[PDB]
């Protein structure tokens, strides 16, 4: 490594302890950052504390039977099936298996509706209602663009590097909200990610919290924790950058034009132990650092300055 | 004038804050109340212009107080520090005169007043680190009046989880710990604001979940540090 | 006095404020005496960061205009010119300093390569900004200086030397990025990597971890260029 003094505006989080960072060093090769306090213990295999202040800032739900038109079975699994339909316009329907639940199951369904009507983040799939009369179902918005899994393997080749990163940015910006609401999305996968219009990502399959072919996206420890979701997000990154499917994944497969800042970000998320992994508030921060540096440090490498720091 | 607003937006992306601030100041001089977007630009502009000097001063002052005995060297560092401080002072004074001349006099709603007053309470806490002698006490007293005044309006008009209120507790609590050297008086203010937002957590909203949850991490970080 | 100004410049190294760092070293050079190697880096890094700020800023404002294409862009245009008119002044002051004071009194091997390579860079930085006709006049000058240093260096410097590889790295980038000659640039770097590694032990403990960094810079450029 070769480091330099750096004072950070906007936001940053030390790569060692990951607390808010305002004045420290960084590595010019990879962009690593750290406080002076923890500099003495920074790894070298390159492949009087003070206080911090304020940083900068930038029943009617139910649907009676027969109102919803039912189309063709798009897919089935878990404990239900998905159909396209029309109800006040285009809609999608998850038909759960049970038609005559027990009161305990119904109340569990009642609580889930109580939760699912509160979440209204842009990067999650909009909730439109439910129905118990014909069968247990939840009505959502319909996204024309198929799952992200369909856009890498069936129709593909339509992703620039900037757009490729932006998809993993909105994936974390939507899963940060699911952690700020204390919901663990157990089964994140590229097939649970959708693209509505002009590529606006939407996350799904996080419902059925009360009740709650996937081998690739299952975490090694999968068993459930916030750390487990980070690994699943790590695997989604691998498919994006490499353009392939997983199978550790070979990081070398990544494109040439993706900077090493993303190389290190992905490596952390795929860390074997739960503890070492970052959390989504920080992942969403580095990826917005990695996104501010595309229109700025696109180049063929020049000459760096000699090491101007010693620890 | 929107030309100034976009010029500042251009300047922020280019990362030229000394030019960004010169634009937002020209907006504030026009006598109209800033929107909550223009208002949040004036905060980012000046907190980066000052944040540079605070960083320069905190390193020069540590170069001094080191290598004891080398009088000729320690004479050079000493004279350099006081050059930074005068430049640092000129910024804080410009901010404070800007608050008290245009913004605070015309802050109608509670949200704005709790906002501008906290700024006033912040820029005096910056001078209290630079000044010395009777002037330090003359400044530190002036800071407390602004922090206290905003705190009263916040307790009454704004929700527990609102980031503006939840940040006034963070900056005010620090002022008790560092400037006044009163850990217990700081901890009580920190713990009180922390729990009130935890109790009424579900009032959190899509437009403020990330901003508010960050400050609660900063607020919790200081508590553990102080109690360490 | 010179010794005083070196300290007053290393006070801006730490705690940044590189605009003050430039003023100290600039006056140091005007004395006419030859700068020591340590005193030579301070003038290098003092300007490396003053221009590096406008280079980065100019790129961002450039990407914005290309994306908006419109009174918004009509104003964003004049702001890009504002950064450009600063890069011109910073480059001119280094070149005049190099031409009038440093280069004439070099009188040593490593010094001659250093100043000419530096003269080469600060002409290239004008190419990235200048228009067609001005680019051609600027592009030629960056090559004469680069070539002239390219001659002295290969004659006199060791097989491995940070200044030797640093000139090959910057000269190839000039070909690939300014002259659009990818194979012309590819060969230059390829030989530099081969020659240096063939005799890597010519380095020593004081600079091997300094030169080895440039070798990774050369290898990565080829990998990007081979793709
Ligand atoms: O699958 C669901 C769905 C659902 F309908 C209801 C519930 C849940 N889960 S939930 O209850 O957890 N949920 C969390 C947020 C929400 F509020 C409730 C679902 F996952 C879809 C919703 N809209 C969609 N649009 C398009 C596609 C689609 C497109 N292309 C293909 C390719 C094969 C061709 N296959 C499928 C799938 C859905």
């Amino acid at each position: 490594h070769n480091f330099v003094r750096k004072t950070f505006f906007t936001l940053a989080f030390c790569d060692f302890c990951r607390k808010l960072l305002f004045q420290g060093f960084r590595c010019q090769t990879c962009g690593y950052k750290f406080h002076q306090r923890c500099s003495t213990e920074v790894p070298l295999m390159c492949v009087r504390d003070r206080s911090s202040s304020a940083p900068n800032v930038h029943d009617d739900w139910e649907i009676p039977d027969g109102q919803i038109t039912v189309g063709q079975r798009i897919g089935s699994g878990s404990f239900g099936t998905v159909y396209k339909g029309k109800w006040h316009g285009d809609v999608a329907v998850k038909m759960l298996n049970v038609t005559a639940p027990t009161p305990q199951q119904l109340q569990a369904f009642k609580n889930e509706v109580g939760v699912l009507r509160k979440t209204r983040h842009v990067n999650i799939l909009l909730f439109m209602g439910y129905s118990t009369k014909p069968q247990l179902a939840i009505v959502t918005q319909w996204c024309e663009g198929s799952s992200l899994y369909h856009h890498l393997h069936i129709i593909e080749t339509k992703f620039e590097m900037k757009k490729l990163i932006d998809i993993a940015r909105q994936t974390a910006q939507g899963m940060d909200y699911l952690h700020a609401k204390s919901i663990i999305h157990r089964d994140l996968k590229s097939n649970n990610i959708f693209l509505h219009e002009d590529l606006t990502v939407k996350i799904g399959d996080f419902g059925l919290a009360t009740e709650k072919g996937s081998i690739l996206w299952m975490a090694p420890e999968v068993p459930y924790s916030f750390q487990s979701d980070v690994y699943a997000f790590g695997i989604v990154l691998y498919e994006l950058m490499t353009g392939q499917l997983p199978y550790s994944p070979d990081l070398s497969k990544v494109r040439s034009n993706c900077p090493k800042a993303m190389k290190r970000l992905m490596a952390e998320c795929l860390k074997k132990k739960r503890d070492e992994r970052p959390l989504f508030p920080q992942i969403l921060a580095s990826i917005e650092l990695l996104a501010r540096s595309l229109p700025k440090i696109h180049r063929s490498a020049s000459e760096p300055s000699l090491n101007r720091a010693g620890f | 004038k929107n030309e100034l607003v976009q010029k500042a937006k251009l300047a922020e992306q280019a990362e030229r804050y000394d030019d960004m601030a010169a634009c937002m100041k020209s907006v504030t001089e026009q006598g109209a109340e800033l929107s909550n977007e223009e208002r949040n630009l004036l905060s980012v502009a000046y907190k980066n212009v000052v944040g540079a000097r605070r960083s320069s001063w905190r390193v020069v002052s540590s170069i001094e107080q080191k290598t004891e005995g080398a009088e000729k060297k320690q004479q050079m560092a000493r004279e350099y520090r006081e050059k930074i401080e005068t430049e640092l002072r000129d910024i804080c004074n410009d901010v404070l005169s800007l608050l008290e001349k245009f913004l605070i006099p015309n802050a109608s709603q509670a949200e704005s007043k709790v906002f501008y007053l906290k700024m006033k309470g912040d820029y005096y806490r910056y001078l209290a680190e630079v000044a010395a002698g009777d002037d330090k006490k003359g400044i530190v007293d002036q800071s407390q009046q602004a922090y206290q005044e905003a705190f009263e309006i916040s307790k009454k008009e704004m929700q527990p989880t609102h980031p503006i209120r939840l940040g006034l507790a963070l900056n005010f609590s620090v002022f008790y710990y560092e400037i006044l050297n009163s850990p217990e008086k700081a901890c009580s203010l920190a713990k009180t604001a922390f729990d009130e937002a935890i109790a009424e957590l579900d009032t959190l909203s899509e437009e403020s979940y990330k901003d508010s949850t960050l400050i609660m991490q900063l607020l919790r970080d200081n508590l553990t540090l102080w109690t360490s």
